[PDB]
C-alpha cells in the first residue's frame, strides 16, 4: 500500500524504439516517445476501466485475464491465449 | 419488424421541447436509435449474466451494461436515472 | 400510478420493455427491476438527442425537428458522438467544416 | 547497401525484432504503470499476473500496429522519420480521435 | 459476352459532389475511375450479404432490413429504414 | 472566380446539403446488376435500394474526408489515388 | 472458464501432421480460436433466427452464419464438410 | 457400448458437447440435431487448416513442435485466414517480418 505515481515514465525510449523497430520503422524523431506514452496510457486507462468493471460486476477484488479478454473485446480487441 | 416507440418518443419531445414538432422521417431515426440502444444494452447484459453462470438478467445487468457501453459521462446520468427509477418504482412496491 | 411506467416515473413502457428482454433470447429469466432500469435509459438518452436536435433546430428558425438536426445535435456533442460513431443517419448530411489549410 | 551508418543499424534493428515474439517494454515497470493507473478506479484492487500478461500483450500488439500505420503516414509524406503528426493521423483515421 | 458495366452509370460530377460533402477542394482525374473500383467492391460486400439473408428467409424480394443488417455485418449501423 | 474559389463555394453548399447525390436511377441499375450476379430472378423493395444508397454515400463522403486528411498530411491539396490507397489501408478495407 | 478443446485438438494435429507435435502456449492460442468462432457462428445462428421469428437454430440457421461470417474459399469448404458430416450422420 | 454422434458423423470434435454448449448459451429455444454436428465439422475443418499451415510454418524454421509464432505466421500468410481473424491478437505471436521498400537500400 503505497501511492504509486508517473510510472509512464517507465516506458522508456528505448522500449519504445523496439516497439517502433517491431513496427517496421526506420527513423524516430525525439518527440514520438511523449506523443507514445500519451496514446499508451488513453489506450490502458480504458482497457483497465473495463476490466475492472466486469470485476466489481461480479464483486471479486482481483483482477483476471478472462476480465481483461472480455475487456478487449469490449473495445473491438479479441485476444487469443488466456481462455486458460 | 422493428418495435415503434413514436409515441412516447414524442411524449419526451413535449417535455423537452414544448413547442418543436418533429417529422416523419426524425421519427424513424428515433425508433432506430432506440432499437439499436436497446439491442446493445441487451446484448451485453446477456453476457454478463453467462459469464457470470446467472439465469437471471437483473437491472444490476443492466446498469453494468449501461456503464460498459457509454462514453464516461454520459453513463454517470443514464446510471442515476436508472437507479432513479429503480427506487421509485420499489418505494411504491 | 397503475402501469408498471407510471409507478416508475417514466414515459417509456416498461411493460413492452420487460416483454422485449423476454422474448429476446437473453437470459432464462428477467427481473422486474431489469425492465424498469431499461426503460428509463432509452428515455433519458432519447430526451438527451430531443433537446440537442431541438436546439439545432431553432438555431435555423425551425420548429420542426428533421434529420438534419438529429445529425447537427450528435456530431456536435462529444458524448452522442462516441456513442453513435458507426451510425449512419439517412438524411442527415455532415458537419459543415473545411480544413484551415484549405481557405484562402 | 549503405555499410552501418545509423540507417544500416535501424534496419538490423527492425529485422531483430521483425523476428522475435518476447514482449518489448520491461514487465515489473509495466505492471507499476497497470497498478498505478487502477489506484483511480478503485483501492485495494488487485491483479493476477495473468491479468497483467494479458494487458501487456494487447498493448503492446495495439502499439506495434500503430506504429506500422504511422509508418505508413510518414512514407506517404515522402518522409523516412516518423513523427507526432504521423501518429495523430493514424489515429484520426482508425477513429481513436476521429 | 455481354457488357455489364453498371458501374459506369456513375457520374464524374456525382463523384465530385460527394467529394465537396467530404471536404475536398481538389480532385486529380485519377480518383474518378479508383472512386468506382471501391464503391463496386463496397456495394459488393453489402448486397452478396443482404441476398444472403434473403434467401435464408426463402423471399426473392430483398427488403431494407436485408440490406440493414447486412449493413451491420459491415461494422456500419444504418438508421432510419426499420419502419 | 478562381477554381479555388468555386471550389469552396462548392463545398459550402454540399456540406450543407443532406441530399442524395448519385442519380437514382443509374445507383438502382447498379444495384440490380450486382445482385443479379449472385441470384438470378431477384427483386429489391424500393426502399431496400435507398438504403442502400444513403449507406454507399455515406461511406463514400467518409472515406473522401479521410482521403482529404492524407492529401493534406502530403502538403498537397489535390487528392489522388495514393491518398483513397493509404486511407483505405489505415481504416483496414484492403490488403 | 472457456472450453477447452486440446483433446480434439490434438488428434486433428496428428491426421494432418502425425510428424509434429504442438506447445501448451499454442494450444492455448487454438483454444482461443475455436471458442471464438463457436461464438461467431452461433451469435450470428442466433440473430438469423430471431430475425426470422424462429424458435429453433438448426443446421439451416449454422449455415448460413458460415456463409456470412467467413471469407469466400473458406466458406465453400466449410458449407461442404458441413454439409458431408450431417449426410453422414443422417445415414449413418 | 452406443456409437458417439462424433463417430457417426465421421469428426474428431465433439458434436455431443457442441449440442450443450449451444444449448448453455440460450442463442434460442430451441437447438435442432443437426445444428452441432454441422458447427463441429466447420470447427474441426478450421481447426485443420490452420494446423495444417502451421505445421508447415514449423517445418520451414526448422521445428518440430508446432508454437503461437508459428500459428501467427500460418495466419498472416493466408490471405483468407488473415482475413478472418484480422481484429485477433495472438499473444506470443510477434510480426510478419516484412520493411517497406521504400526504406531498403537501392
Ligand atoms: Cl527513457
Ligand atoms: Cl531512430
Ligand atoms: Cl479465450
Ligand atoms: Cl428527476
Ligand atoms: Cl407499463
Ligand atoms: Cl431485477
Ligand atoms: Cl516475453
Ligand atoms: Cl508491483
Ligand atoms: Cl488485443
Ligand atoms: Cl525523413
Ligand atoms: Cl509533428
Ligand atoms: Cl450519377
Ligand atoms: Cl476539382
Ligand atoms: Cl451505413
Ligand atoms: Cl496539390
Ligand atoms: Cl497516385
Ligand atoms: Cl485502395
Ligand atoms: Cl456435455
Ligand atoms: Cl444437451
Ligand atoms: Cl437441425
Ligand atoms: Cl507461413
Ligand atoms: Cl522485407
Amino acid at each position: 500500500r503505497k501511492v504509486l505515481r508517473d510510472n509512464i515514465q517507465g516506458i522508456t525510449k528505448p522500449a519504445i524504439r523496439r516497439l517502433a523497430r517491431r513496427g517496421g520503422v526506420k527513423r524516430i524523431s525525439g518527440l514520438i516517445y511523449e506523443e507514445t506514452r500519451g496514446v499508451l496510457k488513453v489506450f490502458l486507462e480504458n482497457v483497465i476501466r473495463d476490466a475492472v468493471t466486469y470485476t466489481e460486476h461480479a464483486k471479486r477484488k482481483t483482477v483476471t485475464a478472462m476480465d481483461v479478454v472480455y475487456a478487449l473485446k469490449r473495445q473491438g480487441r479479441t485476444l487469443y491465449g488466456f481462455g486458460g | 419488424r422493428k418495435e415503434s416507440y413514436s409515441i412516447y418518443v414524442y411524449k419526451v419531445l413535449k417535455q423537452v421541447h414544448p413547442d418543436t414538432g418533429i417529422s416523419s422521417k426524425a421519427m424513424g431515426i428515433m425508433n432506430s436509435f432506440v432499437n439499436d440502444i436497446f439491442e446493445r444494452i441487451a446484448g451485453e447484459a446477456s453476457r454478463l449474466a453467462h459469464y457470470n453462470k446467472r439465469s437471471t438478467i437483473t437491472s444490476r445487468e443492466i446498469q453494468t451494461a449501461v456503464r460498459l457501453l457509454l462514453p464516461g459521462e454520459l453513463a454517470k446520468h443514464a446510471v442515476s436515472e436508472g437507479t432513479k427509477a429503480v427506487t421509485k418504482y420499489t418505494s411504491s412496491k | 400510478a397503475k402501469s408498471r411506467s407510471s409507478r416508475a416515473g417514466l414515459q417509456f413502457p416498461v411493460g413492452r420493455v420487460h416483454r422485449l428482454l423476454r422474448k429476446g433470447n437473453y437470459a432464462e429469466r428477467v427481473g422486474a427491476g431489469a425492465p424498469v432500469y431499461l426503460a428509463a435509459v432509452l428515455e433519458y438518452l432519447t430526451a438527451e438527442i430531443l433537446e440537442l436536435a431541438g436546439n439545432a433546430a431553432r438555431d435555423n428558425k425551425k420548429t420542426r425537428i428533421i434529420p438534419r438536426h438529429l445529425q447537427l445535435a450528435i456530431r456536435n456533442d462529444e458524448e452522442l458522438n462516441k456513442l453513435l460513431g458507426k451510425v449512419t443517419i439517412a438524411q442527415g448530411g455532415v458537419l459543415p467544416n473545411i480544413q484551415a489549410v484549405l481557405l484562402p | 547497401p549503405h555499410r552501418y551508418r545509423p540507417g544500416t543499424v535501424a534496419l538490423r534493428e527492425i529485422r531483430r525484432y521483425q523476428k522475435s515474439t518476447e514482449l518489448l517494454i520491461r514487465k515489473l515497470p509495466f505492471q507499476r504503470l497497470v497498478r498505478e493507473i487502477a489506484q483511480d478506479f478503485k483501492t485495494d484492487l488487485r491483479f493476477q499476473s495473468s491479468a497483467v500478461m494479458a494487458l501487456q500483450e494487447a498493448s503492446e500488439a495495439y502499439l506495434v500496429g500503430l506504429f506500422e500505420d504511422t509508418n505508413l503516414c510518414a512514407i506517404h509524406a515522402k518522409r523516412v522519420t516518423i513523427m507526432p503528426k504521423d501518429i495523430q493521423l493514424a489515429r484520426r483515421i482508425r477513429g481513436e480521435r476521429a
